[PDB]
DNA sequence: GTGGAAAATCTCTAGCA
DNA sequence: ACTGCTAGAGATTTTCCAC
DNA sequence: GTGGAAAATCTCTAGCA
DNA sequence: ACTGCTAGAGATTTTCCAC
């Protein structure tokens, strides 16, 4: 049901910058995806990343 | 030290003189000799020393024109994912740019292009070209490169591929599209350990399929969420803390002082 | 109320000051003599 | 911990390993082994390129036949330099191990033969037809937009990998081309992953066993034809 | 993996793939795809990203002529301090340098110059110059600006001063001296937040005194020392530390282990 | 003995391979054919 | 008698930097000045820095 | 601590403050305030120009009188442009604050004049003739050296600042001129830290007492000639 | 022992052309 | 065998001052 | 629990012209 | 209302494998 689908979602992977550091930030767990803003989990820690500061990759490894 | 203040202001109008100078030789607190040099007109010379941070969305593209022989190298890269095309064109015309930009759009999605303010990329035929495509026109600030820095930094690694295979082909078009090759397929490395072809791929396979999940998640679904206001959307919930969104404005509540209907 | 002082188009010459109309991450539009620029922060500064 | 159930599922149904593997939290490798271990369980890089003519000019098109995936360009003359051109123009695009032409002279010539070399392609001498009828369809729609012909033919390119959509699914060849290349990715990852760890022999003395999972605290492995987990204590690897 | 060896080896022979996509292709250890790569004289295109450390002795100058307004300026700075000193010459000739030099010489103890690879700094003239004075001439790497980094920022200061106050002047050469005064007695910063020319002085005053006052304490403090070896002439000891130096190289060594007599 | 491969003078092409003669904090010193350079390690690369 | 000239060489401060590191470490202690190498105490650790990468000034503060 | 044997030492002997920090490591405003305590004890930016002839040449010759440093250089002709130009060199690169000359024509006009007050100095209209004499003939013996007199002259300048030793310690003009600004640097310091501690009224309550020295743990001062300390805790500080 | 605030230290970038 | 650096604009960490 | 070694992560620079 | 980045060469920190 719901949850198969949310899992799914979850198992992608999400690299994002913030709003000063250049560097990108590990590979973080996708919770959740919108229009403008991802909603990611880096280290027990949730975030609001903006769309344009992510990429979104499930990566084949 | 008010005396020192007028000594200071005469001192500087003359020497102009930074505030610690000021500050040790007229006993200035900081503030007040900073404040001397700020009221300056002729001391505001440096900027913030900073770098912005150029988009990264899965639908856009950064173009440019590089040379290199005397010929001219159209240039399109996948900034998320670093996927290049690039063509020898005739002449930096409108024509051209708008024939490559509508060559790339049929065959991947392309939402925006993102280019310097070159005369090709502003011409009336690229502009009717991305309406007709469906594509938004992004321009940099002016002699500004660090805006189109993918881009710009790909002139430079495709460049350095010719250099290796330009002695396999007989002409430039051959060498570009090897070192498109060698650059989409055979450089390995980034997020994820990929090539670039493989790295758009899964840039926009992820695309479909996150929206497609999402898409049947909020169609099944359906929680209110008030927390401290208003029909806040439920938008996710676990490991002691629920995400919601209220007015278009995504927050992160603790689980307490949350209640979900 | 700000006071920006900014070098525009490959123009060594720093300019200024001029009003700031809207601040973002990595540019600002500033307003100088009914005349609209968008700078990057880089060749820009606010007091 | 859960590979009985998914080895009952198999047998029951005959089910592939990316199910297993999805339903039954296995790493792919113990899903791929499963299906392997059965034995009545016993594409994506192929093209079809055609060169059609169009208020008499060339029109040079290849077509992705596990997708419908479209690329046509105008060229100037049925010439061999210049489907060589073209192809790798495509090759470096997406990933073409395969191609099949109609014994043209043009794609026989040596120039072609030459960029499929370099290219690594492999050359074989109804979809292209239906797809050549389609596209020719669409550049009369979309003629009346565009002075030129290949203007034209590119509009219609686009029109026909993105606006078009049908099949089981409604998607269109854009995105079909992008989930078959997808899981292309996917099992050369996984062949890559089981040529990796084909060369290993482990010892559980119980005979040796071939690997197929190390965990962080497990080592998944087969021997004749049964699968078992062990400590990694219990567990010697060797080349 | 051995006949992918020579598979990889082709495929670089090609393609020239970096060692992540050999190994990934070809299921190579990492040490045997960057052997590949290391083997091909073509994928031998970038150095180390290091940057080196220039000479800081108290008696080294670095010089550089540069350009303002269609006038030659040179330029020498003491690397130390930072104090400068330009003058605006008619040309870039050898005599002008040469009389530029001596009358640096005059003023400041110079030892050592250190100048790019300039006309006028290669002349005979500056030869004859230096050798009289006793100066040693040190030339940067060719085509190397980086070499005389320190002098290459100070023509950006010298000229950034020149745009604050070459409106109180009707010549170059007058907002030129405006300048250097300015740098040298207006701005405060740095290592003590000194001014360059306070910096300066006391570069030069702490070289003397402790000279002087090492001269005395070695013909006043004689000790050998043996540690772990030979004669080590004694140095200094503290703090359970004895510092020595034992055929000229200087070392530290724990107060045990270590006998003064 | 090691190979180095260096740019030495405002010519963006690499050369190399050359014998490797001082190696120094900021430089090398290469002998390539006979001719002797001082290279920056910026610009040499040694295997 | 020779304290008093050791304590006053030991009065000056000393500016130096590493063989890679490029900024200026802050000011240690000089303890000897010869003509090639300055030995110098910064932290309660001796170190033996080149004569080329150290600035010896008594600070007038 | 050892405020008192500076004190009685000062008494004895009236030495002054330098002396007394060295030796009683105390902090040099305890000794200035001891050394003002008493009644009985109540240069290095003053330099000499003039314009000397040689070779019917003009040489414009600039004298540090407290050390006898020189700074000689061949002008085009006795001008008020070439003197003020002169003197903005002079300005840039020493402590320039005084400047003595002989009232003559370029000395006095308004653009020398204009150089000086932009560069704050004060002008004033046998030390500059012997040194002229002594400069003269130095030119005279390396005159043999040089094909023109400008070279001669800065030859000159050279071997009379560093490489003539003599006087009480056998220095030369550079080490001189370097050791009297640098004594002036400590001096202009020292009158800075008196000037930011004389705002500040300490209460130890005790009258108004001013403030010497912020320890770290202690705080001394002054209190009608006499000179205390005073733990931190027990001292309240005001503007 | 502790907030505010001021001061010190750290990070980073343009220009030298 | 020779060698990037300087100074200013924010930002962040430290220390100081009264409670 | 621990050395060696291999792998992963961090730091830094040139060129894009 | 817009925005430096990419990939390679060392160096340093982490993890893995047998003892
Ligand atoms: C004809 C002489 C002799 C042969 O070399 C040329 C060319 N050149 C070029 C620069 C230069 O590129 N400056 C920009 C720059 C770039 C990077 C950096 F780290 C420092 C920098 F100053 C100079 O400053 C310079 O003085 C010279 C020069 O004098 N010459
Ligand atoms: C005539 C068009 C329109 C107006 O602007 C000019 C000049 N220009 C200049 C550079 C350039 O300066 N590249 C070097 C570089 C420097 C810094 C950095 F971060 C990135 C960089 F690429 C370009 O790349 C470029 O494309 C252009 C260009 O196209 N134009
Ligand atoms: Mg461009
Ligand atoms: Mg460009
Ligand atoms: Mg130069
Ligand atoms: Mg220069
Ligand atoms: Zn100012
Ligand atoms: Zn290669």
């Amino acid at each position: 049901e719901l949850q198969k689908q949310i899992t799914k979602i979850q198992n992608f992977r999400v690299y994002y910058r913030d709003s000063r550091d250049p560097v990108w930030k590990g590979p973080a767990k996708l919770l959740w995806k919108g229009e403008g803003a991802v909603v990611i989990q880096d280290n027990s820690d949730i975030k609001v990343v903006p769309r344009r500061k992510a990429k979104i990759i499930r990566d084949y490894g | 030290f008010l005396d020192g203040i007028d000594k200071a202001q005469e001192e500087h109008e003359k020497y102009h003189s930074n505030w610690r100078a000021m500050a040790s030789d007229f006993n200035l607190p900081p503030v007040v000799a900073k404040e001397i040099v700020a009221s300056c007109d002729k001391c505001q010379l440096k900027g913030e020393a900073m770098h912005g941070q150029v988009d990264c969305s899965p639908g856009i593209w950064q173009l440019d024109c590089t040379h290199l022989e005397g010929k001219v190298i159209l240039v399109a890269v996948h900034v998320a994912s670093g996927y290049i095309e690039a063509e020898v064109i005739p002449a930096e015309t409108g024509q051209e740019t708008a024939y490559f930009l509508l060559k790339l759009a049929g065959r991947w999605p392309v939402k925006t292009v993102h280019t310097d303010n070159g005369s090709n990329f502003t011409s009336t035929t690229v502009k009717a070209a991305c309406w007709w495509a469906g594509i938004k026109q992004e321009f940099g600030i002016p002699y500004n490169p660090q805006s189109q820095g993918v881009i710009e930094s790909m002139n430079k690694e495709l460049k350095k591929i010719i250099g290796q295979v330009r002695d396999q082909a007989e002409h430039l078009k051959t060498a570009v599209q090897m070192a498109v090759f060698i650059h989409n397929f055979k450089r390995k490395g980034g997020i994820g350990g990929y090539s670039a072809g493989e790295r758009i791929v899964d840039i926009i396979a992820t695309d479909i399929q996150t929206k497609e999940l999402q898409k049947q998640i909020t169609k099944i679904q359906n929680f209110r969420v008030y927390y401290r206001k208003g029909p806040a959307k439920l938008l996710w919930k676990g490991e002691g803390a629920v995400v919601i969104q209220d007015n278009s404005d995504i927050k992160v509540v603790p689980r307490r002082k949350a209640k979900i209907i | 109320n700000f006071r920006v002082y900014y070098r525009d188009s490959r123009d060594p010459v720093w300019k200024g000051p001029a009003k700031l109309l809207w601040k973002g991450e990595g540019a600002v539009v500033i307003q100088d003599n009914s005349d609209i620029k968008v700078v990057p922060r880089r060749k820009a500064k606010i007091i």
